[PDB]
């Protein structure tokens, strides 16, 4: 079912169905690392975690990080036999493409080379960005994990005016649910579940099945498998508590929740799988 | 890149040049947007990455098709469907005789169909002007040049300010609104609608303040009743002169009653009240061009 209200600018069922049909064009494979026998699932987590730190340093949006994550996973599904030293180049080039797509004033190319501490030249990044975009058939507009959370938070706080395009919801609980998703995205097994299911399951853990279904459209049976998998990650966040909303220099406070943050999530990811 | 023979240069922008080309085997003509990557310090331009990814998911009869993306010799070739004229030159060629009213209606109907498709796919065009609307020899008109376009989220966040060419720029942009979405494209289309009718630009300003005052002199100086929140906008001033709204029988003399009504709703000041592309298609101005489909109520 569709959780969107009536839309003045289109058939609500049409918009939602385009969004749903989008997730059929955009395939993911939780086992794509079997195409690269020399890689481990932990290397992906360390790379993604590094990209998250890079985003916070340059105050890049959460959407930019998750585009880079999605570009990375989908590009790997098209490739074979990749080694450790090529990972930092593929990641940072994914982030380069992502920043150019999403930021009003993205960082320059040499800054993306600068953060690799010289392991990636600007010319290497430009070569890699073309390889990535060509191998992805220039399909560079997925509905990221975090984009679904954005939808779910609007619907949860829909007034009677039913205005769905002007953002309105507490920034504090948004960044708390994003924190659970940032952890789960480090585990490659998350790709078993569609991005919209992943975001709805994180929201459920911070509220209820009734709110989850109201704002996501999915029934409890659709997300039960995801929720049971997210179980260890959710409790790790609960044991340590949730983070506070930050202020960023030069960032309007009504956009402050949209900036990617970084925390020591790798040790918390290790405090699971048991 | 071998079967294509460049035939004529047709355009030039910041990141590339557009050529008409012709396949020597099939006789098929296309438009080539060439991007020399050797000159680009930031790699593939953001505007090119955006346009390609957007158009690969926007397949519609009233949107100029992206056919192929070819990378060769430090260059990037975007291969497009070819159309032989833009609406700007068609309006100038028609300036003495006028575009016939059934053709204005058909062109506007098609433009609203293409815009409605963009908006349902959560894409803003943000640069609708007659030079970006292409026509063929079979009565079709199509949206083109998506280099300034942007996908919007549900809900949106703050996007690039001061978008849209000046004459077609909505008043909420000129007044510095923090958020915007689909209403900016409808305003541009309403400006273009009136321009087809009068063969003159509706609001030909030479600065941001001159543009806003040209709008005010025609549609009246807006206030809180007609546009809630207008007096709280960053570029609003209490010192704006008070002009009275002009009768549309003088703004668009040739337009009949249904046309005047549709134009008024496309030029509503309040972006929340401005008619949507989908609703405009249902307007009685097109009641003869289209018939409604039955609607399930479930
Ligand atoms: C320069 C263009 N920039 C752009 O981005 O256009 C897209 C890429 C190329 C596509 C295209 C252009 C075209 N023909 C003409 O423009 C033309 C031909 N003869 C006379 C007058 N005009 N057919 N198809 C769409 C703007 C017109 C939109």
């Amino acid at each position: 079912g569709s959780p969107l209200p009536v839309l003045s600018w289109a058939n609500r069922e049409e918009v939602w169905k385009i969004m749903l049909n989008k997730e059929k064009t955009y395939l993911r494979d939780q086992h794509f690392l079997e195409q690269h026998p020399l890689l481990q699932p932990k290397m992906r987590a360390i790379l993604l975690d590094w990209l998250m730190e890079v985003c916070e340093v340059y105050k890049l949006h959460r959407e930019t990080f998750y585009l880079a994550q999605d570009f990375f996973d989908r590009y790997m599904a098209t490739q074979e036999n990749v080694v450790k030293t090529l990972l930092q180049l593929i990641g940072i080039s994914s982030l380069f493409i992502a920043a150019k797509l999403e930021e009003i004033y993205p960082p320059k190319l040499h800054q993306f080379a600068y953060v690799t501490d010289g392991a990636c030249s600007g010319d290497e990044i430009l070569t890699m960005e073309l390889m990535i975009m060509k191998a992805l058939k220039w399909r560079l507009s997925p509905l990221t994990i975090v984009s679904w959370l954005n939808v779910y938070m609007q619907v949860a706080y829909l007034n009677d005016l039913h205005e769905v395009l002007l953002p309105q919801y507490p920034q504090q609980i948004f960044i708390q649910i994003a924190e659970l998703l940032d952890l789960c995205v480090l585990d490659v097994d998350c790709l078993e579940f569609p991005y919209g299911i992943l975001a709805a399951s994180a929201l459920y853990h911070f509220s209820s099945s009734e709110l989850m279904q109201k704002v996501s459209g999915y029934q409890w049976c659709d997300i039960e498998n995801c929720v049971k998998w997210m179980v260890p990650f959710a409790m790790v966040i609960r044991e340590t508590g949730s983070s506070k909303l930050k202020h960023f220099r030069g960032v309007a406070d009504e956009d402050a929740h949209n900036i990617q943050t970084h925390r020591d999530s790798l040790d918390l990811l290790d405090k699971a799988r048991a | 890149m071998e079967n294509f023979q460049k035939v004529e240069k047709i355009g030039e922008g910041t990141y590339g040049v557009v050529y008409k080309a012709r396949n020597k085997l099939t006789g098929e003509v296309v438009a080539l947007k060439k991007i020399r990557l050797d000159t680009e310090t930031e790699g593939v331009p953001s505007t090119a990455i955006r346009e390609i990814s957007l158009l690969k998911e926007l397949n519609h009869p009233n949107i100029v098709k992206l056919l192929d993306v070819i990378h060769t010799e430090n260059k990037l070739y975007l291969v497009f469907e070819f159309l032989h004229q833009d609406l700007k030159k068609f309006m100038d060629a028609s300036a003495l005789t006028g575009i016939p009213l059934p053709l204005i209606k058909s062109y506007l109907f098609q433009l609203l169909q293409g815009l409605a498709f963009c908006h349902s796919h959560r894409v803003l065009h943000r640069d609708l002007k007659p030079q970006n609307l292409l026509i063929n020899t079979e009565g079709a008109i199509k949206l083109a040049d998506f280099g300034l376009a942007r996908a919007f989220g549900v809900p949106v966040r703050t996007y690039t300010h001061e978008v849209v060419t000046l004459w077609y720029r909505a008043p909420e942009i000129l007044l510095g609104c923090k958020y915007y979405s689909t209403a900016v494209d409808i305003w541009s289309l309403g400006c273009i609608f009136a321009e087809m009718v009068t063969r003159r630009a509706l609001f030909p300003g030479d600065s941001e303040i001159d543009q806003l005052f040209r709008i005010f002199r025609t549609l009246g100086t807006p206030d809180e009743v007609v546009w809630p929140g207008v007096t709280s906008m960053p570029d609003y001033k209490p010192s704006f002169p008070k002009w009275a709204r002009q009768d549309f029988s003088k703004v668009v003399p040739p337009l009949d009653e249904d046309g005047r009504s549709l134009l008024s709703q496309m030029l509503h000041y309040d972006p929340n009240k401005r008619i949507s592309a989908k609703a405009a298609l249902a307007h009685p101005f097109f009641q003869d061009v289209t018939k409604p489909v039955p609607h399930l109520r479930l």
